[PDB]
């Protein structure tokens, strides 16, 4: 049976790379989004983001370089409406609307999301406990967050993260003079999360590199102490936990490497799960906190604080951001 | 049995205590302050 | 104490629960008591919201999701969504609260005091996971029951006093629905179209009459279904296809549930029809486009020539064409061209906007609900705020479309992510290496190597 | 046996809080930056050096309290209690933010006493003393940001203060000044951050997911014991999975915890670099051949172009009021705006 | 009769009160299981009755 | 408002809604007393 | 294991309640009184709500000179 | 006095979740 | 003479609850609400 053995391929694990079904679903949509973002990335004509006959180029060949080139996202004008190749009458048309934006961001998304499934998968062949996909989820919380649920929330993919650096760095400012994401506990708990994240794997990394057996002689490396697939432990976890003890305490000390090394994937998993909320409850406009005008002296004068200041720099930003685009005075969306 | 009672460990956890609570006495206090 | 330690269940405190999953009255005691926790909240948030409610305030200035549901059943409130009478609400708290306590008082009966397992005690409540027959038959119940609370809301809209009309002539009101769309051609029709702009899926629903009628259809299908699995168990291509276990249907269930919340999540940010901007407030498109309203309106009433004036960039200031040609809003609102709402519908012609009528067929009213649409869009900051974040103090306002929105998408997000863990779970734990590697016989090393 | 030798074994004693030698220089400097910050942020204004509230006292909150840097007129003075501006008077001195320049230097010597105390405790365990190497990079960035940026400037006045929402106006400040998000030793920076939580994520997920049964409990924790030999996870099912998944894998488990030291580190490192010089103005601020296209035509746009005037209006917004000394007066007229809004 | 309501209702919230506390303390205390079981059928009755009685006062109210 | 016979209750109904937030908390406490066994 | 009572142990102990029922309150108060009594203000220079500006003027003191400044507060507080 | 009837109400029912867990604690009972 | 640990953590817990409660209650009243 030519399916039998179809399938037999399918779920191997001699394969270099692991296929599955979420990779039959993986492959093709994560090979779209990649040549089309090469080739946007490199030869796309200017897009009309904002949808103000104001065309924004951002491809290599149109005058960019690494740091400032994006796939710029679809018209304003097309709004959340799907925008495929077929809805355009020519190719010119779809490429001057922003078209490749909208397929790269769909088949990324599908496709990443059967990179979760495809974890799961490979998981479960291997006689794996099932729960990397589980960690997988925070990242790929936040590519739908910004690809996907901040332009539902807002109405239109012109509002969706562009597919370049500096158009990174376009979304972040905008958002902040929009939502006001610094004073959103949300993203306070995601800045929290990929501190200790950092912080947590230096101080991890650090504290078994100290306490490595002695394997070698002083002029090879330490790295060699290590065979792959070895039984017994390359470190004294009793000694890592006797400095870190007496660091702090004895008590804020691991003595449970599973505890953690549980503690190191819940840590910034959490927190990168809590500023994905937080950037698609923002998208339906549930901003951070509005402290302005917050402090009043006894007359009933404003005295200022820190956030009138943040307040100041956010108006800048609003004022300015998308300088044509407005008409009226309420940026309602 | 025989435990002290005034150990370096003591000092710490007053040191940081007894500010924290006469802190919080303050900032509750604050609370109730009206233009 | 039974299954109450780590010991002799496995499970430690922190997954308490999961010692619950092989004890079938202690695990219908949480469930019960749970669902007298719903219900409590239901009632006890309902007179909580009662007690502060402003009865000629708007409901979505007031911080309400509750009383809105009510109301848009048809309960309380009169032409325009005007309160009439506050009496249905404390009715549907004061009743919720009192069901809550009889579903507490079983919960809890069921969990420290009722037998631990219901098998010995009855072979009609005893179950087993594995047992498919019997788990299909619970399942036909509940559907059974489903199908029930679906015809309820249709008995209400139809002979039990209406439900709210938004787009009633003559402004919103309470309206019997006489003739349900029964023809399966528009009901699944919605079910088959488009998510994307302009088409909307489910969303879209803007009539309620199709309301009606895809209840009607939910409730017999619903019913039809659990006769069905009462009789028949499940084939042999479900029963190779699934895991049948406790933690595998609960993984299953979080997966529907979490598609649910992310679809009710789109309903209340998007549709104005069961969600009336009488009480939930105006949608974000609905304000974007009553803030191009209330300016066209203004300019026109100075003189200007809304047709003919020309933005920044040489689009119409006022009023542009949408990308298949129809007449719709200048300004970023161009997204929001596919809004429809009652206080929009009177100025549209087959073209789409229409410049006729909108030179000497917009009212009074038209240009009240434009200004109050505009002035209380789903905009505000976590501490009630207002506006846009670069707003002042002054306005305590978040629209309960924001708040519902928000809490129902974080919701949703969980879930998804409790069905990934569990279902990773119970396939481990049924193919038998959810506790870990065994070390004699690791299937990796009986793999050749991959390169 | 000599009086050091028996202070020596006083301070190296075994204790719930371990102190030795470093201890006199962490636990005072360390105490009193940590007070000083509680103190300042509970009872002690701005309203002198910035014009701001920033206490509880005043009615802010957590996230709006700080210890405010001094007054720009200040320059880098050190400001001590007894120096020739608070002339020891210790009112005046928290009003002409003494307590910022406390914070800071006591922080910096308690930073130091905290690796001091990594190295001696590394020493008397016996373990390597890489954890205070990979503490180097957290001293670096407080250097670099506290210090050296704001002696790079005209005043401590430009240093961040020390609070929440205070470090959010110092964001903002270097985007829209120095335009830091273009700065490669930052991009670096946040890839070293990224990374690291990264790392930390799936290294912890891979060894939870990966663990050898050793016990009969659903919940595996107690299957392990720390003075066991044998490895609680399968390094070679890990590396398998993870180069079926993602095409490479660690198959070296030194070099593996070496790495999750190594990217963090030498982030914070390159951000640090980055930050010394934004000290001198030495920014990243634009790309001159884009500048010279865009100023000769007028239908070029890009991203970074539309950030340049997102810049120019945080600039122009910002300024009378975050820089209070210059006495800008910038009429309504001048301010950079878009249409309507 | 608005004190007589008012005291069926504030009747009703002490029994239920009492009834709150006092019907998992005597599920979980084994040894007392002739008595607090009559107590608990009297309470459950009890409060069942003041309900209604709310209800019916209410409307005469 | 609440109908008026009832508003003498107004202070309770007040704190009925943050009863269930409490019901998670009694579980740690039910915890606590059994020692997290 | 480093010689000293455990925190378990001194917590639960009647002794210690008997202590810190005093102790702790008393520093509660000592607090509120530091606040409710305006000493803080006196010991801190933190404006009262009616300190902030004179009745007429807006412009807000700021230091503006380095070896002066205290003398400048001082004027500033001379001015209300 | 309105916050205070308040704070009582919210005082009584939050003591009276751990007065359970204590009657049962100190009457042995099956918590 | 031993108050078992739980009725401490729980009497100690709802301090703090009652503590930060009256913080968010003073955000919104007094100083610093706006009002
Ligand atoms: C890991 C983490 C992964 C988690 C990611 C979850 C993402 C799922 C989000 C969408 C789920 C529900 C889809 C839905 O309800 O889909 C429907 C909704 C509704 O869409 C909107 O629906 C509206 C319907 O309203 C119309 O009809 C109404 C009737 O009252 C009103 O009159 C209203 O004004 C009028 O415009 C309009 O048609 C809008 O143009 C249209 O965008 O779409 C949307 O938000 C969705 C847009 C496309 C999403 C497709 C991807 C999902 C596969
Ligand atoms: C890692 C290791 C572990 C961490 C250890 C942390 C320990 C803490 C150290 C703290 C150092 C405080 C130094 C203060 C300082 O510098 O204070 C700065 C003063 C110089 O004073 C400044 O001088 C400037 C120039 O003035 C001159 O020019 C003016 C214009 O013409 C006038 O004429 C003026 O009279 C004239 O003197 C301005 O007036 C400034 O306002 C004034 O602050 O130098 C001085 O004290 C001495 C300068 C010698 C060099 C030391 C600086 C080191 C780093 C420099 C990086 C630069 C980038
Ligand atoms: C919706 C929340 C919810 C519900 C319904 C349950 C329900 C249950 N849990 Mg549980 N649990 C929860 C949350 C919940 N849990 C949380 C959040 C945790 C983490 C801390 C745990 C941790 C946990 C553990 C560790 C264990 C359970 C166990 C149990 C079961 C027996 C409990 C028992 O022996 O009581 C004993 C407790 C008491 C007698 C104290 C009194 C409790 C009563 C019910 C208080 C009622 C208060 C209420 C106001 C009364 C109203 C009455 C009125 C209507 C008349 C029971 C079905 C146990 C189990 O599986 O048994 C086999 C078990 O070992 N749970
Ligand atoms: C209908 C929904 C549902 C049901 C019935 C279950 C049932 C179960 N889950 Mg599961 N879960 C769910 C949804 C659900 N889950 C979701 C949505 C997620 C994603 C977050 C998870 C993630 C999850 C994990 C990671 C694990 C379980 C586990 C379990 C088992 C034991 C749970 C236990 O004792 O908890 C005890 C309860 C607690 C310890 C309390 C947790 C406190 C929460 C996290 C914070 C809540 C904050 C609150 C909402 C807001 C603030 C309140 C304020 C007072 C501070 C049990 C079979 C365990 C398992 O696999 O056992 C086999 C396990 O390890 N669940
Ligand atoms: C999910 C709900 C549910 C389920 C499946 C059960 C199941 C069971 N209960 Mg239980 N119970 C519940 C809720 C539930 N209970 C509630 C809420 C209470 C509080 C009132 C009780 C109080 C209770 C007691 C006191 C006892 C049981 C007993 C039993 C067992 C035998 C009952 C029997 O023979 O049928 C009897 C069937 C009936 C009396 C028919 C009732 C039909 C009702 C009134 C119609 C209601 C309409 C609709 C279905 C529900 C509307 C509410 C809905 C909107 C939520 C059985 C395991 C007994 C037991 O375990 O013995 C050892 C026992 O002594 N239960
Ligand atoms: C809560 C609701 C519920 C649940 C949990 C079940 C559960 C089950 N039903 Mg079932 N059923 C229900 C309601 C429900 N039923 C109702 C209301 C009806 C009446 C119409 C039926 C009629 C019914 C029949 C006739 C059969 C089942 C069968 C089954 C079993 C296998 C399910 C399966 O593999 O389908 C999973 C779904 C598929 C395999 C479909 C393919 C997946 C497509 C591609 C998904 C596309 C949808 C996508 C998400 C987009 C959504 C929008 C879309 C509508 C456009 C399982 C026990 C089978 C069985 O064994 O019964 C004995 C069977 O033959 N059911
Ligand atoms: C060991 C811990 C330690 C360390 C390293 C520091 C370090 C510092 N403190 Mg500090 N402090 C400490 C503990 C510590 N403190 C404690 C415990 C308190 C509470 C009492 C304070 C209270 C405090 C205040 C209130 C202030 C400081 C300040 C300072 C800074 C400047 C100090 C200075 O210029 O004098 C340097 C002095 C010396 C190095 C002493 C030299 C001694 C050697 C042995 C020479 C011998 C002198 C000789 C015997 C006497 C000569 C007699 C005659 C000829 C003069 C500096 C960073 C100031 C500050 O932060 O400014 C913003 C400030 O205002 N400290
Ligand atoms: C098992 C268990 C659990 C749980 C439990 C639960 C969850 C329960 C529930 C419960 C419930 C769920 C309950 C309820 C109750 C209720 C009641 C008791 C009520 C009553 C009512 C009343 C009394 C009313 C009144 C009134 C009116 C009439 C009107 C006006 C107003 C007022 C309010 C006055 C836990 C977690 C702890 C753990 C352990 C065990
Ligand atoms: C009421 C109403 C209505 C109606 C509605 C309806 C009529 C509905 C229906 C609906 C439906 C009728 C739905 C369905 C769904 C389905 C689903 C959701 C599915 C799922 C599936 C799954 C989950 C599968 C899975 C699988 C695969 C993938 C393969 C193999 C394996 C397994 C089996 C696992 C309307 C809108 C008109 C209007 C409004 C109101
Ligand atoms: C500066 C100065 C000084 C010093 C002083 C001091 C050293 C002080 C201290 C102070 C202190 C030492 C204070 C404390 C405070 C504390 C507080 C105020 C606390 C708070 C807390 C809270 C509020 C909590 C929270 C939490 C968290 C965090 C999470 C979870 C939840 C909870 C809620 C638990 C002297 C005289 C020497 C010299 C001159 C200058
Ligand atoms: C409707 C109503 C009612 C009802 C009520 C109820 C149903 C209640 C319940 C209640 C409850 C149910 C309560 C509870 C509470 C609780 C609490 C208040 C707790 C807290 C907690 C804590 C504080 C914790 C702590 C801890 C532990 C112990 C361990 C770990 C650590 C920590 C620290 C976290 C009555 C009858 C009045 C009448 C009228 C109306
Ligand atoms: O597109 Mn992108 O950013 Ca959301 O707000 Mn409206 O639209 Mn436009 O302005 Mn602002
Ligand atoms: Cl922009
Ligand atoms: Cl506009
Ligand atoms: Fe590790």
């Amino acid at each position: 049976n030519l399916w039998e053995r179809f399938c037999n391929w399918v779920t191997s694990t001699d394969n270099r790379l692991y296929v599955g079904w979420f990779g039959v679903i993986m492959i093709p949509t994560l090979l779209a989004a990649t040549i089309c973002f090469v080739i946007a990335f490199i030869a796309a004509p200017p897009v009309d983001i904002d949808g103000i006959r104001e065309p924004v180029s951002g491809s290599l060949l149109y005058g960019n370089n690494i740091i400032t080139g994006a796939v710029v996202p679809s018209s304003n004008a097309i709004g959340l409406h799907f925008y495929p190749i077929w809805e355009a009458a020519s190719l010119d048309e779809w490429l001057y609307n922003g078209g490749p934006y909208q397929l790269i961001i769909f088949h990324f998304l599908l496709g990443a999301s059967c990179y979760m499934g495809r974890q799961w998968e490979l998981s479960y062949r291997l006689g794996m406990r099932p729960w990397i996909c589980v960690a997988y989820s925070a990242p790929l919380a936040s590519a739908f967050a910004v690809f996907l649920i901040y332009p539902i929330g807002q109405g239109s993919f012109s509002d969706g993260m562009p597919l370049g650096i500096s158009g990174t760095f376009n979304f972040m400012i905008v958002f902040q003079a929009e939502h006001n994401i610094l004073m959103h506990p949300f993203h306070q708990l995601g800045v929290a999360g990929v501190f200790g994240g950092a912080l947590f794997c230096a101080m991890h990394g650090s504290l078994v590199t100290s306490s490595l057996i002695r394997e070698t002689t002083e002029t090879e490396s330490a790295n060699y102490g290590y065979k792959f697939g070895q039984e017994e432990e390359t470190y004294n976890i009793v000694a890592a936990h006797g400095y870190f003890g007496r660091l702090i305490f004895q008590y804020a000390s691991f003595n449970n490497s599973r505890s953690l090394h549980f503690f190191l994937a819940a840590w910034p998993v959490v927190g990168v799960w809590f500023t994905a909320l937080g950037i698609s409850t923002m998208a339906f406009n549930l901003n951070g906190f509005n402290f302005n005008h917050s402090v009043i002296d006894a007359k009933g004068n404003v005295i200022n604080t820190w956030a009138d200041i943040i307040n100041r720099a956010n108006l800048g930003m609003e004022v300015m951001h998308e300088r044509n685009a407005h008409n009226f005075p309420l940026d309602l969306a | 049995v025989s435990y002290p009672i005034f150990t370096v460990r003591w000092v710490a956890v007053h040191t940081l205590a007894v500010p924290t609570i006469f802190f919080l006495g303050a900032i509750a206090a604050m609370q109730f302050i009206q233009r | 104490a039974t299954n109450r330690d780590q010991e002799s269940s496995g499970f430690a405190w922190w997954a308490g629960n999961a010692r619950l999953i092989n004890l079938s009255g202690k695990l219908l005691g949480a469930h019960v008591a749970h669902a007298g926790l719903i219900v409590f909240w239901a009632g006890a948030m309902t007179l909580f919201e009662l007690a502060h409610f402003i009865p000629e305030k708007p409901m979505y200035e007031q911080g309400l999701i509750l009383i809105p549901h009510i109301a848009t059943l048809g309960w309380g409130v009169g032409p325009g969504g005007e309160v009439v009478d506050t009496f249905p609400f404390f009715v549907v708290g004061v009743v919720h609260l009192i069901s809550s306590a009889v579903l507490g008082f079983g919960g809890v009966y069921h969990a420290i005091r009722g037998p631990e397992t219901l098998e010995e005690y009855s072979s009609f409540f005893g179950y087993d996971w594995k047992d498919k027959n019997k788990m299909t038959t619970i399942l036909g119940f509940h559907l059974i029951v489903l199908g029930i609370g679906a015809l309820l809301l249709v008995a209400k809209a139809m002979f039990f006093g209406g439900l709210y009309d938004t787009w009633a002539p003559g402004g919103g009101d309470v309206r019997v629905i006489t003739n349900p769309t029964l023809d399966p051609r528009v009901i699944f029709g919605y079910l088959l179209k488009s998510p994307f702009g302009g088409e909307g899926w489910i969303v879209s629903v803007n009539n309620l009459e199709d309301v009606v009628g895809g209840h009607i259809w939910i409730g017999l299908i619903c019913i039809a279904g659990g006769i069905w699995h009462i009789l028949t168990t499940p084939f042999g291509w479900a029963r190779r296809a699934f895991i049948w276990s406790g933690e595998a249907y609960l993984s299953y269930s979080l997966g529907a549930l979490s598609m649910m919340g992310f679809i009710a999540t789109c309903f209340v940010w998007f549709n104005n029809t069961v969600y009336p901007s009488e009480f939930y407030g105006p949608t974000g498109p609905e304000a974007s486009q009553a803030q191009a309203m209330t300016f066209l309106i203004r300019d026109q009433k100075l003189g200007a020539n809304v047709g003919s004036a020309q933005g920044p960039t040489g689009l119409g200031k006022y009023l542009m064409r949408s990308p298949t040609g129809e007449i719709i809003f200048g300004g970023e609102t161009m997204r929001f061209w596919d809004f429809r709402g009652p206080w929009l519908e009177p100025l549209r012609g087959p073209n789409g906007l229409d410049l006729n009528k909108i030179k000497n067929d917009i009212q009074p009213w038209q240009e009240r609900r434009a200004a109050e649409y505009m002035t209380h869009a789903p905009l505000g900051s976590l501490n009630s705020v207002g506006g846009v974040a670069t707003e002042i103090n002054s306005v305590n306002f978040v629209s309960p479309r924001s708040w519902l929105a928000t809490s129902h998408f974080v919701l949703a997000f969980f879930f998804l992510v409790g069905h990934l863990w569990h279902a990773g779970r119970a396939r481990a734990a049924a193919a038998g290496f959810e506790k870990g590697i065994d070390r004699e016989s690791e299937p990796v090393l009986s793999m050749p190597s991959l390169d | 046996r000599g009086w050091f030798d028996i202070l020596d074994d006083w301070l190296k004693r075994d204790r719930f809080v371990f102190v030795g030698w470093s201890g006199i220089l962490l636990f005072p400097c360390a105490y009193l930056a940590l007070g000083g910050w509680l103190t300042g942020t509970t009872f002690v204004t701005s309203w002198y050096t910035h014009g701001l509230a920033s206490s509880y006292l005043e009615g802010c909150n957590f996230l709006t309290v700080a210890v405010s840097t001094p007054a720009n007129s200040m320059g880098h003075s050190l400001l001590l209690l007894w120096g020739p501006e608070a002339q020891g008077d210790f009112t005046r001195w928290c009003q002409l933010g003494g307590l910022w320049t406390f914070i800071a230097l006591h922080g910096a010597f308690g930073l130091i006493g905290f690796m001091l105390r990594q190295f001696e405790i590394a020493r008397l365990v016996g373990v390597r003393p890489y954890n205070a190497i990979a503490f180097s990079a957290p001293i670096a960035v407080f250097v670099s940001v506290f210090l050296i940026y704001p002696l790079g400037q005209s005043s401590w006045f430009f240093a961040p203060s020390f609070g929440v929402a205070a470090i959010f106006r110092f964001l903002l400040f270097f985007q829209g000044f120095h335009n830091w998000t273009l700065n490669p030793f930052h991009m670096m920076g946040v890839a070293g951050v990224l990374g690291g939580a990264l790392l930390c994520a799936i290294h912890g997920a891979t060894v939870e997911n990966t663990l050898f049964q050793d016990g009969e409990g659903a919940s595996t924790f107690r299957a392990f014991n720390p003075t066991q030999a044998e490895e609680t996870y399968s390094m070679v099912t890990a590396n398998r999975f993870w180069s079926q998944i993602f095409g490479i894998a660690f198959s070296n488990k030194r070099w593996l915890h070496f790495f999750m030291l190594f990217v963090p580190v030498t982030g914070l490192w390159m951000s640090a670099i980055g930050v010394v010089g934004l000290a001198l103005n030495l920014r990243s601020y634009d790309f001159i051949s884009q500048e010279i296209r865009a100023a000769e035509d007028p239908e070029f746009e890009t991203f970074y172009t539309k950030n340049l005037l997102l810049n120019e209006g945080i600039r122009a917004w910002m300024a009378p009021q975050d820089q209070p000394h210059e006495n800008f007066v910038f009429p309504e007229e001048v301010l950079p705006r878009g249409n309507a809004l | 009769m608005t004190i007589l309501f008012q005291l069926a209702l504030a009747a009703l919230v002490i029994l239920s009160f009492v009834m709150v506390i006092g019907v998992p303390v005597a599920y979980a205390s084994p040894q007392d299981w002739d008595r607090s079981k009559q107590l608990i059928f009297l309470g459950s009755g009890l409060w069942i009755a003041l309900v209604l009685v709310v209800g019916v006062l209410n409307f005469f109210v | 408002k609440l109908p008026e016979a009832y508003a003498i209750f107004d202070p309770l109904v007040d704190v009925l809604p943050v009863i269930p937030v409490l019901f998670l908390a009694l579980a740690f406490v039910w915890q606590a007393a059994v020692g997290f066994r | 294991t480093t010689g000293e009572r455990p925190f378990s142990d001194i917590i639960t102990s009647v002794r210690y309640w008997v202590i810190h029922s005093i102790t702790i309150p008393a520093l509660f108060i000592a607090g509120w009184l530091f606040v409710s009594t305006g000493l803080a203000y006196d010991v801190f220079g933190t404006p009262r709500p009616d300190s902030y500006y004179a009745q007429e003027q807006r412009s807000i003191p700021l230091v503006t000179d380095r070896f002066e400044a205290k003398q400048q507060v001082e004027t500033f507080l001379e001015q209300l | 006095f309105e916050v205070i009837a308040q704070l009582t109400m919210i005082a009584m029912i939050g003591i009276a979740g751990p007065m359970i867990i204590f009657l049962l604690a100190v009457r042995r009972g099956n918590l | 003479g031993r108050i078992p640990l739980w009725i401490v953590a729980t009497v100690a817990g709802m301090g703090v609850i009652v503590i930060v409660g009256l913080f968010f209650y003073g955000a919104y009243a007094g100083l610093g609400s706006s009002l």
